[PDB]
């Protein structure tokens, strides 16, 4: 299924995922597209920061859901 | 040359609003918290009054060629400390923000108050060395924890309104950058958000490594 991950600057990253994918698997896919390591990523759905060991379905994330990605970068 | 007298190492700080909140408290200041903007133009009426923004971006050498203001208000109105070492940027950005607050919800606390009182009439570069060598400030900073030339360093800067102007406080510079005049009935945040969008145009549409936070009254 497709999900959309939006960013601060308005970019949209589309991902092909399974409902049983973990958050960590999702972060890995984003690293494949965008080159950001999972440790620098926080994913947000409905205002909740999503934890690595849980699955999309635990969060009620469905076909064509939209999430946001915020960055945790050491400055 | 001033960096030669800088003592101790400073860690890098993750762009996390919980951490910047705890740093404000660790410095002794009360009344404020830090909230992350998830999208650059998201609705922020519920955040107001916003006391300042903290913006993180990957520093590009073209920043050196930025044209800056020669406005008199930059000299007369704004507190500014210039960095003497690179890794202090998170604390330097935050203290540049806080030392420009005058607001009934803000209490700097005795540490930052006396620091401001001591450094207020010093040159910005000396203000910076004083910050860098403060064991109290360095301790708080490090408890939460790279060549510019290679453009792989993430930098923290601060946006703050002072009087009728809005300022970008970037501690690599020798002075604040006055971005423009707000109001009398305008919204200062629009001037800051415009500047942040202008900086973002320095990059390709495939740069996504940014973070934006608002320093707001605690809730
Ligand atoms: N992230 C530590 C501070 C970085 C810096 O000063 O970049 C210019
Ligand atoms: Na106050």
């Amino acid at each position: 299924m497709q999900i959309f991950v939006k960013t601060l600057t308005g970019k949209t990253i589309t991902l092909e995922v399974e409902p049983s994918d973990t958050i960590e698997n999702v972060k890995a896919k984003i690293q494949d597209k965008e080159g950001i390591p999972p440790d620098q990523q926080r994913l947000i759905f409905a205002g909740k920061q999503l934890e690595d060991g849980r699955t999309l379905s635990d969060y009620n994330i469905q076909k064509e859901s939209t999430l946001h990605l915020v960055l945790r970068l050491r400055g | 040359p001033l960096g030669s007298m800088a003592e101790g190492n400073w860690c890098l700080i993750e762009s996390d609003p919980g951490i910047f909140t705890e740093m404000i408290h660790g410095f002794g200041c009360t009344g404020l918290q830090v909230e992350e903007l998830v999208v650059l133009d998201e609705s922020i009426e519920h955040l107001k009054p916003i006391h300042g923004f903290i913006f993180l971006f990957r520093w590009l050498k073209k920043e050196m060629r930025k044209e800056v203001d020669d406005s008199p208000q930059t000299c007369t109105d704004v507190y500014f400390s210039q960095q003497v070492i690179q890794n202090a940027c998170a604390s330097q950005a935050l203290i540049n923000l806080l030392l420009n607050c005058d607001h009934p919800d803000v209490d700097l606390g005795p540490t930052l108050k006396e620091f401001k009182d001591f450094t207020y009439d010093l040159d910005s570069a000396s203000r910076g060395l004083c910050l860098t060598n403060s064991e109290k400030i360095r301790a708080v900073h490090n408890s939460f924890g790279q060549k510019l030339d290679e453009e792989d360093v993430f930098h923290f800067v601060t946006y703050v309104p002072v009087n009728d102007g809005v300022y970008e406080l970037d501690g690599l510079r020798a002075a604040p950058l006055r971005l423009g005049t707000v109001a009398s009935d305008g919204d200062w945040t629009e001037v800051a958000i415009k500047a942040i969008k202008e900086k973002i145009k320095n990059y390709g549409e495939s740069e996504v490594r940014f973070n934006l936070m608002a320093v707001i009254s605690d809730q």
